[PDB]
């Protein structure tokens, strides 16, 4: 089994430090913001071996044709903000829009992410709005540190046990 | 050393032979004369997105996709210096109420700190940058004054002759671009803060 799971939200909220700390276990910080990549790895998912397949996004000069074709292919979707840029939660709900509008189904597995969770001390999106746009989603809502690790592992396991139950049906 | 025009006229004769040569498409032309009608709102979602453009409903990111290739025609033939009028929040967020005295001159402390957090560092334009051959559009009042330094070959447009708002002698530069502060200091005024600034170039470059 591969599961494919693409990262979307606003530049600099940490997509790609998410992606090479669960690949890789490292805090990578200032990975190149134009850049994007795909990553493939082992895991063992409820005693199943699987692979994840990810899609660290770059977003910056990807047109119609390009994220319309990656958000076919994509099976699930980790949405991440940053908890202390209020523009980026607002994006959140762009992003799952287009996602919406290709895929034509409202079941899409998908995880809104509230990333850089070590910086309470910045806080500007507060965690009553997330959750509950969350709920208005049909989705659950995690908050991560690509920094200290904090629910990492998490949000990429739970994405890949929602494309897994997806699959299921059928 | 960079040409800076003395005089509208020549800026026109100046700008009305880059345009000839351009040979932009229709839609090309459609999608520039739309963002001098809309550039604050299609800058503004590019700013928030940090450059991100994937979450952009289907007019838009066309228009997006557009403005980018347009960049492909559209390149200076010398050295040239370009004007830009900015307001307080483009220093940031805690500028925007902030950046004035009562009697209309600059602040000095909000200066200080304007001049600390800008000056010889490289920053990065998430937006399309508007600017003028010259400092005498309507622009030329707000209380920051940007003299962009643009080098022989960068991608720059002048958009004048199709623009909605011709007589601006409206010069486009490329979203997502990096330029380096050089200089800044207050106009004998007191009323402006004029920055200078060496333009280094766009990431977006497609094919
Ligand atoms: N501003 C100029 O000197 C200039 C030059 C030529 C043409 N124009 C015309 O004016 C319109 C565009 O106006 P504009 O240049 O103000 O649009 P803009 O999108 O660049 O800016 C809109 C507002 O945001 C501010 N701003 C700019 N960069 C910012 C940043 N990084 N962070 C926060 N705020 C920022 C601006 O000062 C302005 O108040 C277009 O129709 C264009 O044709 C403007
Ligand atoms: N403090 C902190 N910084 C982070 C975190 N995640 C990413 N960053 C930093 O935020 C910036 C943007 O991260 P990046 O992963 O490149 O964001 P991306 O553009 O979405 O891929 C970089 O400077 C990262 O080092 C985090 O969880 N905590
Ligand atoms: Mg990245």
């Amino acid at each position: 089994a591969l599961h494919k799971v693409i990262m979307v939200g606003s530049g600099g909220v940490g997509k790609s430090a998410l992606t090479l700390q669960f690949m890789y276990d490292e805090f990578v910080e200032d990975y190149e913001p134009t850049k994007a990549d795909s990553y493939r790895k082992k895991v063992v998912l409820d005693g199943e071996e699987v692979q994840i397949d990810i899609l660290d996004t770059a977003g910056q000069e990807d047109y119609a044709a390009i994220r319309d074709n990656y958000f076919r292919s994509g099976e699930g979707f980790l949405c991440v903000f940053s908890i202390t840029e209020m523009e980026s939660f607002a994006a959140t709900a762009d992003f799952r829009e287009q996602i919406l509008r290709v895929k034509e189904d409202e079941n899409v597995p998908f995880l809104l992410v509230g990333n850089k969770s070590d910086l309470e001390d910045k806080r500007q999106v507060s965690v009553e709005e997330a959750k509950n746009r969350a709920e208005q989603w049909n989705v659950n809502y995690v908050e991560t540190s690509a920094k200290t690790r904090a629910n990492v592992d998490k949000v990429f396991f739970d994405l890949m046990r929602e494309i897994r139950a997806r699959k299921m049906e059928d | 050393t960079y040409q800076e025009f003395t005089n509208i006229d020549q800026a026109k004769a100046w700008g009305n032979a880059q345009y000839k040569k351009y040979g932009l498409s229709k839609s090309e032309k459609e999608a520039i004369v739309s963002y001098t009608k809309s550039a604050s709102e299609i800058n503004g979602k590019l700013r928030q997105n940090k450059g991100v453009i994937n979450g952009f409903p289907s007019n838009l990111i066309k228009q997006v996709e557009l403005l980018d290739k347009s960049f492909n025609k559209m390149k200076t033939p010398e050295n040239i210096m370009l004007f830009r009028g900015d307001d307080p929040a483009y220093l940031g967020t805690e500028f925007q109420n902030t950046l004035l005295n009562s009697n209309g001159t600059i602040n000095k402390t909000a200066f200080e700190k304007a001049k600390a957090k800008f000056l010889n560092k490289d920053r990065l334009e998430y937006g399309y940058i508007s600017t003028s051959l010259m400092n005498v559009s309507q622009f030329a009042g707000r209380p920051i004054i940007t003299k962009f330094k643009v080098a022989k070959g960068s991608k720059a447009g002048y958009i004048d002759p199709i623009s909605a708002f011709a007589g601006q002698l409206e010069m486009l530069l490329p979203r997502h671009s990096t330029y380096h502060i050089d200089d800044m200091r207050l106009s004998s005024d007191g009323k402006q803060i004029i920055i200078t600034a060496t333009m280094m170039g766009t990431a977006i470059n497609p094919k």
